RNA sequence: GGUGAAAUUCUUGGAUUUAUGAAAGACGAACAACUGCGAAAGCAUUUGCCAAGGAUGUUUUCAUUAAUCAAGAACGAAAGUUGGGGGCUCGAAGACGAUCAGAUACCGUCCUAGUCUCAACCAUAAACGAUGCCGACCAGGGAUCGGCGGAUGUUGCUUAGGACUCCGCCGGCACCUUAUGAGAAAUCAAAGUCUUUGGGUUCCGGGGGGAGUAUGGUCGCAAGGCUGAAACUUAAAGGAAUUGACGGAAGUGGUGGAGCGAUUUGUCCUUUGUACACACCG
């Protein structure tokens, strides 16, 4: 039964360093059963440290949707990112405030994105207080700053440079800079990106980034 | 006997007396 | 006789507190009254640690942990020895384990 | 401290300043009026320290003080003297 | 204690012991009086008139300078409000809550606060009728 | 083919009543081998036992070596939902089994389904009374 | 699948498991606290709007307008009722499967009403701090929340200000120690300022049952709610604490000191619960 399955190497876009995702498999072509629909719109949850060959990014996972089949090589594109459960459970601690923000952002290629940002209040070096809490007004100010930044980056740019912003997580650093005047923050991240609708599949656009 | 069940028993006898005398 | 000053819970300056469900028996216990423990364990038993750290493609790979906040009713917390019956004097001690 | 160590009629003036305004021997306000001196223009324009109104310079210039929860915040670049 | 709540706040102003104007006050009595008359002429109430005379003029307290209270001065010159100011503000609050409830029927909390506000209105109106600062048949609806 | 490591994804469902070791590709859309604890042992009391998990993971390792898979990704989950979130007794038995079989482990992640709230759990407000 | 173990049940017409996508209905984890808000009930996803509120600050205003309240009103968990919508999950009743000496239960499966919402009712909870509200006084202490004032020297900060730090003031939920107090004690910083008895005011108790029963009245569609006996019966019932015994709970004087006291310390099987003390064969 696993002799009628052909392995099709998976390639990540040249946005990432390593493009050696894997070799997912699909049955042989047959009546209305060519391998195209087998690999049609498959998602591949892969770690970022794999693509970036950097372990420090092991906390991040990347989803990639297979939308074409170039012979035996299947090419993928960005389909959102997320945290590992371990990192999220490590950050959410007591005696500190958690700030969460979501927003809907449109890019130049009709890609609708919902970006989720996470932030935690940071203790000062000389703090004697056993808790570090922000007032509900301060949390609302920081959520405003986080959402305005999320809109400012994602709307201006396109998916390729948007992800190029995700990988070093410069958005988190800008949020930390912009909210330092309200309340010092720690572990500020874009925890999750969800692609809600995607434009009509363009083959040349796909080969542009592959 | 538990007081809750005593009250339930008494509510039941009263239902009965009411449905007898009134009707 | 009133056994505790706080009545076995943590509720001052408020009325209703939403309940949780016991991890063991699915009992409805108030959040402030239920015994709450934050267990940070490893997905790999202390024993399998070496064998797993060996079968790893990536040489640099810290083994992921498990974080879980466990909720227990009084009956299950006593049965599981999470909390034990204490003498009258020692009950007023709220300090975490020394 | 121990009231047997003090005289309730002649309280130490150091510790009377820190008492609530109403809990003193004779209650007095801790607010004051000030001669605010602006940057270049004369416009002394006495202000209440706990002013609830945005005091504006007579020549319809920029605002001089800002209402707050307690003492009003003088605008940047202004001096003052108690009256 | 708050009349309609358990709050026990003691925040208030503390008038100075010296009942005479401070030496730095130089405005003539007639000057402050006609300032009060203009203030009431646009429509300000005595509380707002006092606030403005305090923070925009060199008048700490009207009573210290003139020797009379703002409402008395306004009554002397025939500019006192028909409805007393506190009752006016309570009735304004009541009509605002009534409008909100005409839009929001499920707001039971606002209904409870409206009951409290109207209780305050009835108290103050009873006092004003007893002191004859309201028409004997003045009625709130 | 010839690669550094032909990775696979192992879905380890470690419940308190059974254990599943489901090995798929990087997408999960193609099932390769699906061994079960109760599909080895004949006693219902032992489907969640470590012995069943060890036998199950040994069978999975054999089939994976047959298919050419040399490394595996581990997705360990409990029952989740309103039910329990602690993995069953067979989780450690399956993982060390796979590790002590020559098969390599890429990454281990907890993929137990966690509700962000939830529907009401079974057992009643008084709970299971025993 | 489910349990201690099973069985009821689903499943080669693909169960369970895996991935993707859509729809539906609930539910708002972690953060989350001896923390906040609210008259109480209660209130935890974002943003916006609407009206409301406490505290703080105030050299703003009125000037006794106040406190508590029969009558009379408003709100009032959950369950429940009438009708519409919805109906995921869970789930009274019911059916079945177990266990059992029996098992109308505990355990398991499927589930009806219900759980969600709208309109109209219902007005009850261990609705508890089992502690009505207003006011005065009388110990100490450190935390914490809200506001304000002062002093600070560091900020991935945008001079102020924020964030930390320190010192105060007011107000709030609380906590710790202590008796000079009170108490039957438990304990309580109010449950203190009581035979050295009187700040104001509302409700409300008079041995235990019968009994929140009968009847009348009133409210409610109903369920029931509010008001509410007597005859008769009985020598105790009950509270706190002590010792012992038991647990299908866990791991001997003296003198002095403490206690009203039984007792206790000394003596470091112990702790714990007890409605048992003929002491669980209760
Ligand atoms: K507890
Ligand atoms: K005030
Ligand atoms: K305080
Ligand atoms: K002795
Ligand atoms: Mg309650
Ligand atoms: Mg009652
Ligand atoms: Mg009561
Ligand atoms: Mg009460
Ligand atoms: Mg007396
Ligand atoms: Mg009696
Ligand atoms: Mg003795
Ligand atoms: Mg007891
Ligand atoms: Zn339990």
């Amino acid at each position: 039964p696993f002799t009628k399955k052909q392995w099709y190497d998976i390639k990540a876009p040249l946005l990432f360093t390593s493009r050696n995702v894997g070799k997912t498999l699909v049955s042989r072509t047959q009546g209305t059963k060519i391998a195209s629909e087998g690999l049609k719109h498959r998602v591949f949850e892969v770690s970022l440290a794999d693509l970036q060959n950097d372990e420090d990014q092991a906390y991040r996972k990347i989803r990639l949707r297979a939308e074409d089949v170039q012979g035996m090589n299947v090419l993928t594109n960005f389909w959102g990112m997320d945290f590992t459960t371990d990192k999220l459970r490590s950050l959410v601690r007591k005696w500190q405030t958690l700030i969460e923000a979501h927003v809907d952002v449109k890019t130049t290629d009709n890609y609708m994105l919902r970006m989720f940002a996470i932030g935690f209040t940071k203790r000062r070096p000389n703090q004697v207080k056993r808790t570090c809490y922000a007032q509900a007004s301060q949390i609302r100010q920081i959520r405003r700053k986080m959402v305005e930044i999320m809109v400012n980056q994602a709307a201006s740019c396109d998916l390729k440079e948007l992800v190029n912003k995700f990988i070093p997580e410069v958005i988190g650093k800008e949020i930390e800079k912009a909210t330092s005047s309200i309340f010092p923050l720690q572990n500020v991240y874009v925890r999750k990106v969800k692609i809600l609708k995607a434009p009509k599949f363009d083959l040349g656009k796909l080969m542009e980034v592959h | 006997m538990r007081a809750k069940w005593k009250k339930k028993r008494m509510r039941r006898l009263k239902r009965k007396r009411r449905k007898m005398r009134q009707r | 006789t009133f056994k505790r000053r706080n009545g076995g819970r943590n509720k001052h300056g408020r009325g209703h507190v939403k309940y949780i469900r016991c991890s063991n028996c699915a009992k409805c216990c108030p959040k402030d009254k239920a015994i709450k423990r934050f267990l940070v364990r490893n997905i790999v038993e202390q024993a399998a640690v070496r064998d797993v750290q060996e079968a790893c493609v990536h040489d640099g790979y810290v083994l992921p942990k498990l974080y879980a906040k466990v909720h227990h009713c009084v009956s299950c917390a006593i049965h599981a020895h999470i909390v034990r019956v204490r003498s009258r004097e020692n009950r007023r001690n709220r300090e975490p384990p020394q | 401290v121990l009231q047997n160590d003090i005289d309730l009629l002649n309280p130490p003036a150091e510790l009377e300043k820190l008492k609530h305004k109403k809990k003193r021997l004779v209650q007095s306000p801790n607010s004051f009026f000030m001669d605010v001196k602006c940057q270049g223009c004369f416009n002394i324009t006495t202000v209440f320290s706990h002013s609830q109104t945005v005091v504006v310079c007579p020549g319809c210039q920029t605002v001089l003080c800002q209402p707050t929860g307690g003492k009003a915040r003088l605008t940047e670049g202004c001096s003052f003297r108690r009256k | 204690g708050r009349m309609h709540s358990r709050g026990k706040g003691i925040s208030s102003s503390a008038l100075p012991y010296k009942r005479t104007p401070p030496s730095w006050v130089k405005t003539a009595v007639a000057d402050v009086d006609e300032l009060i008359t203009k203030a009431a002429k646009k429509g300000q109430m005595p509380s707002q008139i006092g606030v403005l005379l305090r923070d925009q003029h060199g008048i700490p307290l009207v009573k210290s300078v003139t020797g009379s209270k703002i409402l008395r001065i306004l009554k002397a010159h025939g500019l006192a409000p028909e409805i007393p100011e506190d009752l006016y503000f309570l009735i304004k609050k009541a009509v605002a809550i009534r409008k909100h409830l005409e839009r929001n029927r499920k707001d039971k909390d606002s209904k409870f606060r409206l009951i409290l506000v109207e209780s305050r209105i009835h108290r103050l109106a009873r006092y004003y009728k007893r002191t004859k600062k309201l028409p004997p048949t003045w009625k709130y609806e | 083919r010839e690669g550094e490591h032909v990775f696979g994804v192992a879905h380890i469902f470690a419940s308190f009543n059974d254990t599943f070791i489901h090995v798929t590709d990087l997408s999960g859309r193609e099932t390769l081998v699906r061994i079960t604890g109760g599909m080895k042992v004949k006693a219902d009391r032992d489907e969640s036992s470590p012995y069943a998990a060890m036998l199950a993971s040994q069978d999975v390792a054999t089939r994976c070596k047959e298919l050419g898979i040399t490394a595996l990704h581990i997705k360990l989950r409990a029952t989740g939902g309103n039910k329990t979130k602690t993995p069953g007794p067979g989780a450690q038995s399956a993982l060390r089994a796979l590790a002590r079989s020559g098969m390599k482990i890429g990454r281990i992640e907890d993929v137990t389904p966690v509700p962000t709230x939830s529907t009401r759990r079974k057992g009643g407000r008084r709970g299971r009374r025993l």
